[PDB]
């Protein structure tokens, strides 16, 4: 059904643009994280 | 307790200062650290707890760090444990199944 | 269909490519970070 494709294609976009974000997110806390100890 | 957590975590700094009663101890499901390491694929805290003299032992379900490696899929860590002891490569579990098993099972 | 269900697949795959990387990022950050007032 065309129809639930094309709402799962939207859906799995929506997905993609959240996940992106949150490793954009992910790499700033690396970025800015205190290593002390296990440095 | 700290050294199970670092283990599990592959913090090695913290595995480092805390080393043998405490290396081959496991807990309520009979993992020792080097079970922990191998189960989350920290193959330099598995090579640092093999160095200093831990040894291959089972689990409660008699799954060997080899056993936690392969169904992980951490060729790295398995590399670790296979060029240290060349021995617990077709050590079985409580159901039959060998490293090899895991691996085939897992994809 | 089949044209959209294979375009679903590349976008999955990629998704499951960008979470892997998610996935060892974080568990990088628990590696490195301080546990001093939650030890």
């Amino acid at each position: 059904l065309e129809m639930e494709i094309l709402k799962q294609k939207y859906r799995l976009k929506d997905l993609t643009f959240l996940l992106e974000k949150q490793h954009e997110l992910i790499k700033l806390i690396i970025q800015k994280m205190e290593i002390i100890s296990e440095t | 307790s700290p050294l199970h957590f670092a283990a599990s975590y592959g913090r090695i700094n913290t595995c480092q200062r805390l080393l043998t009663r405490l290396l081959n101890e496991g807990d309520l499901h009979g993992m020792t650290p080097l079970h922990l390491a191998a189960k989350n694929g920290h193959d330099k805290v598995v090579q640092l707890l093999l160095k200093k003299g831990a040894l291959f032992l089972s689990d409660h379900n008699g799954w060997t760090a080899l056993h936690h490696a392969s169904m992980g899929g951490y060729t790295q860590t398995m590399k670790v444990i296979l060029d240290t002891n060349l021995k617990c490569t077709d050590r079985l579990d409580e159901d039959g199944n060998t490293a090899l098993h895991f691996a085939a099972r897992e994809g």
